[PDB]
RNA sequence: AAUAAAC
């Protein structure tokens, strides 16, 4: 049962795989100021330069950003890839929320944003 | 890529019924026909009913009727099929198939009126005096077809150019009385929907169009412009009284020219929504929006409502031939039904997809009817989500076979006849005690004073004997000759004799004690049949004795002018038999190529077929046969099968009756068989487990199975190996079973495992939860089944959205009210070991609550010596109406044993919840991906890794709109949704991050989604609501895509029925898997990855068997199987066409492979091993 | 001024939400085979979860009669709106007014999430690609930009000198055309911004344009009465036929994406389907609006349905086959409408009047009295 | 931070 027990194919190297290790033909994108918000990250500037910055298909991280964007969260990101902010999911470096520093409390129980004192 | 599809179950599930004079005028025959396959059942007198034959169609029947035509001594049959065909057919005499009289090619482009999309099905109506023949082609068009050179040309009248014209059709009929054809017509010229009815109060219309054949025009009597909104299905009502009742969905119609319109109303929802006079039927509230009718002898009708439930009602009739009232009466419920037929008085086949489609039995009570519950016919129904898993028994024998064991269990039917089906495809046998025997080949048993007795064993040089009874062990005494082998040992008269033969002597017994001796050129084989016995040589002497009292054998060598040598023989008896022209028979093959049956008491010629070892179809009176047996199978011993062995292939016969000779034919059936002193391989058995049968030994054994239904069953058996030999076996600590011989040398008893059926295409249990069956999990560890199910309870309250809380509000309405169906989910938990529902173990849900997924997840873990702890997870949501935000809930789930209730061994095994939560908004699908649970909430598809105790999310993407299924392997998740596509994604695991790589451009409306596997080639299959199979693959050196952007379709089928379930198993092809697919008519297909240069040597045969055979109503299987026309990228092999080339006769088989350049041993060697490697289940 | 920062109570605002008529949909899928095996909705208040989505209930198209009021949804700067389209996904409604502004509103409960200032002149055309990637937006002044889909600016150019009217591009994502206020149907390619040919001859000023789904034509509206239609081909650049239709100026013109039927409204009080395989015959023609037609939206799922727009404020539902229509608000919308656009799943409509406003409307309920200020 | 809170 549970085809992983049978149908076992993690011996088995794909050439899906294998294009996306080396990309296999990624056409540069047109239009220079563009996002793409939901491409891939590119492993060639992880370990080199892959060349062609801001104008290649696949996305380029940095280890200085900290915490993550409000704008991001509902998919409205003009700024893109040079942003300073974190694109990342992750639920512990959200900005605090706006009505507990001014007004208070906030309103909505279901409220996103970190709750501190 | 390059594929084939090839199908491993039958579709069951009857959808159309009828019953007429199909074989013959003297007696009728139900003929039910389903998705694509036709039976037509006899009727045995307890009752049963009977097939006598099953037909297979390249297109799904969307209709079908029949009428008698003039001179004809049958009734043929109007079958119709998708994008308006008809196709009138006939049985055939001589030949046992259907002989196809015409078609009707009426798809135009002029016909649709500029509409793509074709919604409305095609419709035949018949005359009940049969005159003509109606066909409602797209919903504005019939098709008008003359009768009494037995036709006249059709032509189509056109609707929407009529009088009033009628735009929607709902139903039509034909009118009794009426000299001339009338032809009823539901319609509205105004169509609304239920939901606005403020501004539509009530707009359906009747015609009764009256057609001139000959004058070829229709005026318009009898019209009426007000009925109610929502008018289903209209019912002629017959010869002495007339009319049509008009069902609605809450009122109820009688309708006649002459009389004024009565009409009641059923439940109190024609309040404010028709204006139409309507009375009030007492002690009544139902509803007829799915009900299926029938009239029962003449004003009575029996009305098979949703919910199973069973009416009968009464025309109240005065003395004018009119109707004053209605009069109903709740009789005994049933099957939700999809058809419904009267058979012979007092019987009721309630044809049904969702649930077993039984017969049913109505007497009179001391007006008011009762109904009992003759047959049913087994069903797996619509398959929703169906889970491989492990059987629980395999013994201890068997244990360390190298293949996986396993067996796919079913969530079949719906509702009330909701089940689980355990669908298992060979026999494995429970071996309860096994010995080693070397040397020794050949077996017998037979019965000594109806246990067994003694078990005979042929050595080379020698001869073993065994006693049974309490222990089974080795004899020593005389009676036997222990001195050389033993040809052949059975018993003669009725168990109280036994004879055996050596290649020497003859020998009878009474017992242990030999009664006396004959001596006789190797005796090679023997014929011991009823009170004769045949004994042939190795050269071609034939010799025959026979039971005389004083007991006592007499030779009677039959007088026989040999033309050629005999090279086999058998022999047979008719308990229930039709070889009229207990009568002996003997069956005889010389060596010039020709087949003698032979009438035993006196020596005449009977039937003889002068080209017999070719394989023909159908043989008629005026190499290297090894083996032919006789046998008859079924009720009473009542039909015949004819089986042979030539030239490594199986090939075995039918028996029909048909007009100094026999008056049979001999029809050849199917296979997927092959078989690649003298040993027979014939073993016919009777009663063990109360089935009879054929077992047949060889390279694939396989167990040959007729019960009283009449249908044919194969049964394979894979496990143990080849079998040698075979022997009925009765004992006392073995009940009936049976015994073999495995080809290391080991006796095996048998007893055949008790809790399966084998009287289905695959031997089955099904298991009643009478509730729907949604999903179904296999957990690996404690080895268990979670099954998702629901249950209908009446809706009471009404959610609403007031801006701080909900406020529910009560439905208060009259107590002449019938109620909305609130249905309540629970997840079960069943055990393998015995089929009953694990008690004390069932978690349920909220109050509005509905499981929309469950998988088996394996998450990732810090304490076994993998990562991964196989977990139960279901996402599950709340629909409470349009107005009120749907949000969901993740419930993780896992199995954990504990110590048992005291008398309860099922109750070790219960759930533990780890998680639960609701999340911020529905929850879809879910999904695993390297430890990591993948989940969909909304337009967003989540990662979540689950902690010590909670989940906490990694990545997400934005998607389309309703993601519905996602399965993945290996860091590519592949999505599934409702309008759009598919939308394959891609996790990065260093970087917390989920992207997608590449999407279908296309809309297309995915039912469930699959991973096509090859050696290095990735397959996506995916399903459309077309009843399509189609492949994309991710090509980004290609150039007619984008740059890894869009997908392609590489290849595309029509299968003729939806696909909700897939299952990956590696076939028996270096690292290609067979993705397996459970169809939703109840079928089980699959596909099989090909290399391409065996794949054009296929395509070559399927473009060859396409044009030069004739096919069953005159259909294409290139067309049926072209995609969505029922741009075109076709690279899909038809392996239900293909296994047409094995049907062919090896002199018609030789002429396809000269045809297309190649030789009959290739293809069956292409062919041949895309069966073997698909032994699975 | 509206930053953001200024609190407010929390409300549970009134919703559409497609989600339970979807799994509806999905479990009555399995044990259902047509519709005529499906059990009816039966006209009372508490038959409210066997709603299925307009792909389940495919035949009876009156379904998606979208009569049923949901929500105004207006704008603090009251500017009078003229494209309106939905996001390909259905996630959310840009609105394009005349200040140039995108109001993006929510589509479920329909908020507001986010505002722009895209032109600087009345935006005119609004189309989204096929992908979910571009949306070509052009206004009055003349100007063509692309949008990603998280509003972001891409490539500007200028396409003509006068007021684009329409736009719409080829069976793939490659082509378009825009058709202005001087006469003249550019086709531009879409990567390069390159202007591959003039469409003239139309001899007026044109104001709308659609490219046929799979053939590759051009088919263009007029203000000229001598030239009312004029097909087109995109690769010749020849005038391929000249259909006259109208007595004046057309308005919109249409396409199904069956690609065997051309509808067309105009100002003379008329909506007309015309077979494009057979313009010398004509199909059935559409009275009903007592104003000018200004505006038509085909129906997504239901091939054959469209909504109709009218300058008197009118909302007309018609469908082919029938001689009247289906039912209308008859001036119940307030305003002249310009444009309409469905949902995705084809059971939601928005309309963008000559008012500052925008209205919603879903299908009926079952069993409710149909007594509001806009049915009766 | 670029309108998170715009009944
Ligand atoms: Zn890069
Ligand atoms: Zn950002
Ligand atoms: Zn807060």
């Amino acid at each position: 049962g549970m085809q992983e027990i049978i149908a076992s194919v993690d011996h088995i190297k794909f050439d899906l795989e294998i294009a996306v290790e080396q990309q296999l033909g990624a056409q540069p994108l047109p239009f220079p100021g563009m996002d793409k918000s939901g491409a891939a990250v590119c492993e060639f500037f992880l370990k080199a330069a892959c060349g062609k910055g801001g104008m290649c298909p696949f996305r380029h991280i940095s280890g200085e950003k900290t915490v993550v964007c409000k704008h991001w969260l509902r998919g409205l990101c003009k700024k893109g890839d040079q942003c300073e902010f974190l694109h990342e999911y992750d639920m512990t470096k959200m900005p605090e929320c706006y009505f507990y520093s001014k007004f208070g409390e906030c309103s909505n129980k279901e409220c996103p944003f970190l709750h501190i004192d | 890529m390059y594929a084939v599809y090839k199908q491993a179950h039958p579709p069951t599930g009857l959808e159309f019924s009828m019953y007429c004079n199909f074989f013959n005028n003297s007696e009728r025959n139900l003929v039910v026909a389903g998705t694509s396959q036709l039976y037509v059942y006899r009727l045995n007198r307890r009752e049963k009913l009977e097939l006598a034959a099953s037909f297979s169609f390249f297109g799904n029947v969307m209709s079908m009727a029949s009428v008698q035509l003039a001179g004809a001594k049958r009734d043929a049959l109007l079958l119709s099929f998708k994008d308006a065909k008809l196709s009138v057919v006939e049985y055939d005499p001589g030949t046992h198939d259907l002989k196809t009289l015409s078609l009707h090619y009426f798809e135009e482009p002029e016909l649709r009126d500029g509409f793509v999309q074709n919604v409305h099905t095609p419709r035949v109506r018949v005359d009940p005096d049969g005159r003509c023949a109606a066909m409602l082609v797209y919903g504005t068009r019939l098709v008008v077809l003359p009768f009494r050179s037995s036709f006249l040309p059709s032509y189509i009248i056109d609707v929407r150019a009529l009088d009033e014209k009628l735009l929607n059709i709902i139903d039509l009929q034909f009118l009794h009385g009426y000299y001339e054809p009338t032809l009823l017509i539901l319609f509205e010229p105004n169509q609304t929907w239920p939901g606005r009815v403020a501004v539509r109060q009530d707009t359906c219309s009747i015609v009764a169009i009256s057609l001139n054949i000959t004058q070829k025009v229709h005026p318009v009597i009898w019209s009426l412009t007000s009925l109610p909104f929502d008018c289903t299905q209209a019912l002629a009502v017959p010869k002495p009284i007339g009319g049509v009742v008009v069902f609605a969905v809450n009122s109820l119609l009688y309708l006649n020219q002459s009389v004024p319109p009565y009409g009641v109303a059923l439940n109190s929802l024609t309040t404010g929504t028709t204006a139409f006079p309507l009375r009030t039927q007492e002690g009544v509230r139902i509803t007829l929006d799915c009900a299926q009718a029938t009239f029962i002898s003449y004003d009575k009708m029996v009305i098979s409502l949703k919910g199973g439930e069973i009416y009968v009602l009464t025309l109240i009739t005065d003395g004018m031939r009119s109707v004053r009232a209605f009069h109903f009466d709740k009789a005994a419920a049933s099957v939700l039904t999809t058809s419904m037929v009267t058979m012979e008085p007092g019987y009721l086949f309630l044809g049904s997809r969702l649930g077993n489609s039984l017969l049913l039995k109505y007497t009179e009570k001391l007006a008011t009817y009762s109904f009992e519950v003759c047959d049913s016919i087994l069903n797996i129904g619509p398959c929703a989500n169906a889970a491989v898993g492990e059987p629980a028994f395999l013994s201890e024998e068997f244990q360390n076979s190298p293949e996986p064991d396993l067996e796919i269990v079913v969530c079949s039917g719906h509702g009330k006849n909701g089940a689980l089906s355990v669908l298992q495809k060979s026999i494995r046998p429970q071996v309860v005690t096994t010995f080693e025997l070397p040397g020794c080949y050949d077996m017998w048993t037979v019965i000594a004073p109806r246990r067994h007795g003694f078990l005979i064993l042929s050595r080379e040089d020698s001869t073993m004997i065994l006693q049974t009874g309490q222990e089974i062990m080795e004899l020593d005494t005389s009676g036997f000759a222990t001195q050389g082998p033993t040809v052949f040992a059975g018993n003669i008269g009725d168990n109280r004799y036994i004879v055996q033969v050596s290649p020497l002597g003859i020998r009878l017994l009474e017992g242990v004690n030999q009664l006396h001796f004959i001596p006789v050129a190797p005796i090679v084989q023997c014929a011991v049949a009823d009170p004769y016995v045949v004994i042939m040589s190795a050269e071609g002497h034939v010799t025959m004795f026979l039971l005389k009292s004083d007991h006592r054998l007499a030779l009677h060598k039959p007088p026989l002018h040999h033309q050629s040598k005999v090279i086999t023989l058998c022999l047979y008896r008719d308990l229930s038999g039709m070889f009229t022209t207990p009568t002996h028979w003997c069956l005889l093959v010389r060596e010039n190529g020709t087949m003698e049956i032979y009438q035993l008491p006196d020596w005449r010629l009977v039937f003889l077929v002068k080209n017999f070892p070719v394989g023909q179809r159908v043989l008629v009176d005026s190499p290297l046969v090894k083996e032919v047996l006789l046998v008859a199978l079924g009720s009473r011993q009542s039909r015949p099968y004819l089986l042979v062995h030539v030239d490594q292939e199986l090939l075995i016969y039918e028996a029909f009756p048909h007009d100094g000779n026999l008056k049979v034919r001999f029809k050849k059936v199917p296979h997927n068989i092959n078989f690649r002193g003298r040993v027979a391989r014939f073993r016919y058995f009777e009663d063990i487990y109360g089935y009879s049968g054929v077992f047949i030994c060889g390279p694939s054994p396989h167990w040959l199975l007729v019960t009283g239904r009449g249908a044919l069953r194969l049964h394979p058996m894979a496990i143990d190996g080849p079998v040698d030999s075979f022997a009925p076996f009765h004992n006392v600590n073995c009940p009936r079973g049976f015994l073999y011989f495995n080809r290391q040398g080991e006796l095996r008893i048998s007893v055949l495992p008790a809790y399966l059926s084998y009287d289905a295409p695959w031997p089955v249990r099904k298991i009643p939860l009478r509730c729907t069956a949604h999903y179904v999990a296999y957990h690996v560890e404690s080895k268990v089944y979670a099954v998702a199910t629901s249950t209908n309870t009446p809706c009471a309250r009404i959610p609403r959205m007031t801006g701080e809380e909900k406020e529910f509000e009560t439905i208060e309405r009259d107590e002449r009210y019938i109620h909305p169906q609130q249905e309540a989910f629970s997840i079960q938990l069943i055990s393998p070991v015995s089929w009953e529902a694990i008690p004390n173990a069932r978690i349920e849900l909220q109050e509005w609550e509905h499981v929309t997924c469950m998988k088996t997840v394996s998450l990732r873990s810090e304490e076994t010596v993998s990562g991964l702890k196989g977990y139960v997870a279901a996402g599950t949501c709340l629909m409470q109406g349009e107005e009120v935000t749907c949000r969901g809930r993740i419930l993780i789930m896992d199995v954990i044993e504990v110590v048992p209730e005291p008398g309860q061994p099922l109750t070790k095994n219960k759930f533990k919840v780890l998680y639960e939560k609701e999340q911020k908004g529905p929850v879809t699908a879910l999904c695993h991906c390297n430890g990591h649970l993948v989940s969909a909430i909304g337009q967003k598809i989540f990662l979540w890794s689950l902690r010590a105790s909670e989940l906490t999310g990694m990545a997400f993407i934005d998607t389309q709109l309703y993601i519905h299924q996602m399965i993945s392997v290996k860091n590519f998740i592949l999505a599934a949704d409702v309008m759009k596509s598919i939308s394959l994604l891609r996790y990065q695991e260093e970087s917390k991050t989920l992207s997608l790589v590449s999407r279908d451009a296309k809309p297309l409306e995915v039912y469930s989604v699959d991973f096509m596997v090859d050696n290095a080639q990735l397959g996506f299959l995916v399903s459309d609501r077309d009843r399509n199979l189609m492949v994309y693959m991710y090509l980004p050196e290609a150039k007619e895509s984008f740059g890894g952007m869009r997908l392609l379709r590489r290849a595309d089928f029509h299968v003729g029925a939806h696909v909700n379930t897939f299952w990956r198993t590696p076939c028996r092809w270096e690292n290609k898997h067979i993705t397996w697919f459970a169809t939703l008519d109840g079928g089980i297909g699959l596909l099989l990855p090909m290399q391409e240069k065996t794949y054009r040597r296929l395509l070559m045969l399927q473009n060859a068997l396409t044009t030069m055979l004739p096919h069953h109503a005159g259909l294409n299987p290139r067309a049926f199987r072209m995609l969505h026309v029922d741009n075109a990228v076709r690279n899909v092999l038809d392996g239900e066409l293909l296994n047409r080339y094995l049907y062919l006769s090896t002199m018609e088989r030789s002429e396809l492979a000269k045809k297309i350049g190649t030789t009959p041993d290739i293809i069956l060697d292409d062919l041949l091993e895309t069966d073997r490697v698909t032994a699975h289940f | 001024t509206f930053d953001g920062k200024r609190m407010r109570k929390a409300v549970n605002r009134k919703t559409i939400d497609y989600n339970p008529s979807v799994i509806k949909y999905l479990e009555n899928r399995i044990w259902q085979r047509d519709q005529r095996d499906m059990r009816a909705i039966q006209p009372d208040a508490g038959y409210y979860n066997d709603l299925v989505p307009p792909i389940g209930m495919l035949n009876n198209p009156m379904n998606a009669v979208t009569t049923k009021f949901v929500r105004t949804s207006t704008n603090k700067v009251k500017c009078p709106v003229f494209v309106v389209r939905w996001t390909p996904e259905g996630r959310r409604l840009v609105t394009g007014a005349s200040s140039g502004e995108f109001t993006l509103w929510n589509g479920l409960t329909f908020n507001f999430e986010t505002i722009l200032q895209a032109h600087d002149s009345p935006v005119r055309a609004m189309t989204w690609s096929h992908n979910d990637m571009w949306m070509l937006t052009a206004d009055h002044g003349g100007y063509v930009k692309y949008w990603q889909s998280n509003m972001n600016n891409v490539k500007m150019f200028q396409a003509h000198k006068e007021a684009i009217r329409e736009a719409s591009f080829s069976p793939t994502d490659n082509k378009f055309a825009t058709c202005s206020d001087d006469g003249t149907v550019r086709i531009w390619d879409f990567l390069r911004c390159h202007e591959e040919r003039i469409l003239r001859g139309h001899g007026a000023d044109v104001k709308c344009v659609d490219w046929h789904p799979t053939k590759g034509l051009v088919v263009s509206g007029s203000k000229d009465s001598q030239q009312p239609i004029k097909f087109w081909d995109p690769k010749t650049g020849q005038s391929l036929a000249t259909l006259h239709a109208h007595k004046n100026t057309v308005m919109e013109v249409k396409l199904n994406l069956n690609g065997n039927w051309l509808l067309t409204a105009s100002r003379d009080h008329l909506c007309k389907l015309f077979d494009i395989r057979n313009l010398k015959e004509e199909l059935q023609v559409f009275r009903g609006h007592k104003k000018e037609a200004t505006a038509v939206a085909w129906h997504p799922v239901h091939e054959g349905l469209f909504a109709s727009g009218g300058s008197d404020g009118s909302l007309l539902f018609w469908h082919v086959g029938v001689e009247k229509e289906v039912g209308g608000m008859e001036m119940a919308h307030e305003g002249m409408i310009w444009s309409l656009a469905w949902h995705p799943l084809g059971h939601i409509l928005c309309s963008g009047s000559n008012d500052h406003t925008s209205k919603f409307w879903t299908r009926n309920r079952p069993g409710d009295k149909m007594r509001d200020r806009y049915n009766l």
